[PDB]
RNA sequence: AUUAGGGUUCGAUUCCGGAGAGGGAGCCUGAGAAAUAGCUACCACUUCUACGGAGGGCAGCAGGCGCGCAAAUUGCCCAAUGUCAAAACAAAACGAUGAGGCAGCGAAAAGAAAUAGAGUUGUCUUGUCAUUUCAAUGGGGGAUAUUUAAACCCAUCCAAUAUCGAGUAACAAUUGGAGGACAAGUCUGGUGCCAGCACCCGCGGUAAUUCCAGCUCCAAAAGCGUAUAUUAA
């Protein structure tokens, strides 16, 4: 995912963009999920960075994924 | 509840109700092969449409195609085993080519008035549904029974019949009932 | 015109969805005034009690006075005018009496000369009202 | 006024139906339809002249 | 036509030796081409008796008789238990009673099930 | 379900998943319950009582009452399929099971399939009409019996020494129609813009191809109309 936000503390939100294929049309639509990630100190993501994050156990209401590395 | 026991219909009313057309050659149908009711048309009809349609969604497929291969080969050995077509035509063409006529003509009741054990279509009805044809010593009741052409050679008076080999019939035994009291 | 992009599914859906309403029969069917405002509440028949009979002068050209009946819903109390279907046969239909009511055949659409007649009697006192006209059956007490 | 409701049919003289032999049914009668039909401008009900 | 006495024929079919059930399992066909109705199957079993030479008739079990359509032939089960004993220690209750050794019918299962609902309440010898 | 294709629409309902046991909450036991033919409380409803008191939860199966357009027996059985369990079956010695199965009711729907067949002579090659003669078969009645847990259906048979039965075959087919769409009457009576028909166009005001009837004919047929939804059109 590409990083959307890193307003919060040791945590950002990444979205995914991808294309939804509608049958009966024959077309696509634009769609994103956005995910709340734990991201390391060790790394230090801006916003419009692609980042590789990976699945972990529940670290808060929301958080499900960690980065595990950084693309600039 | 409960039951899983599949059944499914075989038969389609015409989409135009009152076309003179198709009336009249279906009461031509009914007349010549002694039909009881424009049921057994639409039903030879449905059967016709599904070889059909199965035979234009394979010519649609490469001659090569498996699926092709295999279900080209049960279709023609259907059609060849129940006498729909002749030996002389093998190709999955010749299956779009059948007429309703072509599978009336298989019916038990039409086999048993062309072989000579009737005199006429409706005589043969009221044989089969009376229990005096036998198709390989099986009695067989059903007038819309499907000769196949391997049986069509043991087509024959039952055992059991008046007219086989069986005790005389109702008019006889009480006649000779009769008789006895008398 | 319209549009033809290969990522353009999202306007082509909300384009349909939109000009669906102009549908009266999918607007009718998919809205619920139409639901409320009739009288079956969406049921094939319904069951009444006859109030009065009622003579409906037919529209013009024609010129009949057809024979009705003002009923009364078990099922939500409501008036509506029925249209007695035979030659003779208000005489069957009493006050008081129990009447099964169907649609005329246009789906809630007023039919024939009647003006805004909907609905026909088909049974009065649990029997057929046209076993009733071929002498079938007779009226119960 | 709802007083003529059935009037004519209770002016209709009754006439009962005529007895008459019964039909075949089942595969028979499409046998003799067949056979008044073909095996024998088409007009199926022609009826005597009137005025 | 000739008229002639009617006379059966036993053929058995899918034959197999269980001898976790001291038996012998097979399918039991009978041809009776003019035989006035169906096969008893005391006759059958009769004839079943002489064919296996089993020493007793009434080691052979017998059910399931279908008339074939059409007349001539009667397809059933057979069973043929090594003894007696072996019989009425395996078959099972209800075919015990068509061939006669069976055991009294129970009492009618709603006095049973009354009698039942009845204790619940009860403790002790009152039960 | 409908569908050339793309689609439209239905899915309470057998299998999987979830949830509930009048409405909420709470809980004990237990591996597992926030269990309800377990408990506790309140609310609503309600049952018994000797007035001091004690009970209830069919959205299990049958059955009721209401509600409605609208939906079966207070049946038989654990024989089969399974579940539980100290338990194989048998032997004084038969586990329970409205799960489940089997019957009753049941034109939801689906399959097959009767209501006649061959001639005779005459009449008007075939084909009608009358009569007139042969067979055949079921519907049905039964059984040495078969089936079945037991019955009931279905199959078999009407002698195997030895077994009932069609002629008006009264064992009698109906439901809608006959101006057009749309197959089938310029028929005969009655009514006279009335009664009524008519999905729509229309018919009916004295000679109605449309109403009410009769006859004849048409369509589908053990089915055929009607209403309301829905798919195609
Ligand atoms: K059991
Ligand atoms: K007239
Ligand atoms: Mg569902
Ligand atoms: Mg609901
Ligand atoms: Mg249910
Ligand atoms: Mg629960
Ligand atoms: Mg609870
Ligand atoms: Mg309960
Ligand atoms: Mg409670
Ligand atoms: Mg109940
Ligand atoms: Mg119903
Ligand atoms: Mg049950
Ligand atoms: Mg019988
Ligand atoms: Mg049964
Ligand atoms: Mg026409
Ligand atoms: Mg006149
Ligand atoms: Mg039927």
């Amino acid at each position: 995912g590409v990083v959307h936000s890193t307003k919060m503390h040791r945590t950002i939100i990444i979205r995914r963009n991808y294309l939804h294929f509608i049958k009966k049309y024959q077309r696509y639509q634009k769609r994103h999920k956005s995910l709340a990630v734990h991201c390391s100190p060790a790394f230090d993501p801006k916003q419009g960075d692609e980042v590789v994050i990976g699945q972990c156990r529940p670290l808060s209401k929301t958080i499900r994924y960690n980065v595990l590395e950084v693309v600039s | 509840m409960r039951n899983y026991n599949n059944f499914n219909r075989v038969w389609k009313a015409p989409r135009r109700p009152f076309e003179k057309e198709r009336l009249d050659r279906e009461m031509k149908l009914c007349g010549q092969y002694g039909l009881r009711c424009k049921r057994e048309i639409w039903r030879v009809n449905m059967t016709l449409s599904k070889m059909r349609r199965t035979a234009r969604l394979l010519l649609t497929l490469p001659e090569n195609h498996p699926r092709r291969l295999l279900e080209g080969s049960a279709i023609m050995r259907r059609c060849h085993e129940y006498g729909f077509l002749d030996e002389e035509k093998d190709k999955l063409d010749y299956v779009l080519s059948l007429t309703v006529p072509d599978i009336l003509e298989r019916r038990l009741q039409t086999i048993v008035f062309k072989a000579g054990l009737a005199k006429s279509v409706h005589h043969a009805r009221v044989l089969i549904q009376q229990r005096h044809i036998a198709v390989a010593k099986q009695i067989v009741t059903i007038p819309s029974f499907i000769v196949r052409v391997s049986s069509e050679r043991h087509i024959a008076f039952a055992d059991a019949s008046p007219f086989g080999n069986g005790r005389t019939g109702r008019v006889k035994r009480v006649r000779a009932k009769a008789a006895k009291r008398h | 015109t319209k549009t033809n992009g290969q990522n353009a599914a999202r306007k082509l859906v909300r384009l349909r969805c939109r000009n669906r309403w102009a549908d009266k029969g999918w607007k009718r069917a998919h809205t619920f005034s139409a639901r409320k405002a009739n009288p079956f509440g969406g049921s094939s028949h319904a069951k009444g009690i006859v109030l009065e009979k009622i003579g409906v002068g037919a529209k013009q050209p024609n010129s009949a006075i057809r024979k009705c009946v003002r009923v009364q819903l078990i099922k939500n109390d409501k008036k509506i005018i029925a249209f007695v279907p035979n030659d003779g046969c208000l005489h069957f239909i009493e006050e008081n009496d129990e009447v099964l009511v169907s649609g005329f055949g246009r789906s809630g659409h007023a039919v024939g000369d009647i003006p805004g007649v909907r609905f026909k009697i088909v049974k009065v006192s649990n029997v057929g009202l046209y076993a009733l006209y071929r002498q079938k059956k007779e009226k119960p007490r | 006024s709802l007083a003529r409701a059935g009037k004519v049919k209770n002016q209709t003289p009754k006439v009962a139906k005529q007895e008459k032999p019964k039909q075949p049914r089942g595969r028979a009668l499409k046998r003799l339809k067949y056979t008044r039909r073909f095996l024998s401008k088409v007009h199926m009900n022609k009826q005597p002249p009137g005025k | 036509f000739q008229k002639k006495k009617a006379e059966v024929c036993i053929r058995t079919s899918q034959f197999k030796v269980n001898k976790l059930l001291n038996r012998k399992q097979f399918i039991v066909e009978v041809n009776h081409p003019h035989w006035c109705g169906t096969v008893p199957t005391q006759l059958i079993r009769k004839k079943l008796a002489t064919l296996y030479k089993v020493p007793d008739a009434s080691q052979v079990s017998l059910f399931g008789f279908k008339t074939k359509f059409g007349g001539g032939k009667t397809t059933g089960f057979g069973l043929i238990y090594d003894d007696l004993a072996s019989l009425k220690r395996f078959e099972p209750n209800y075919r015990k009673t068509r061939m006669g050794f069976g055991k009294a019918r129970l009492p009618a299962r709603k006095s049973v099930k009354e009698r039942r609902n009845r204790n619940k309440k009860l403790r002790g010898k009152a039960k």
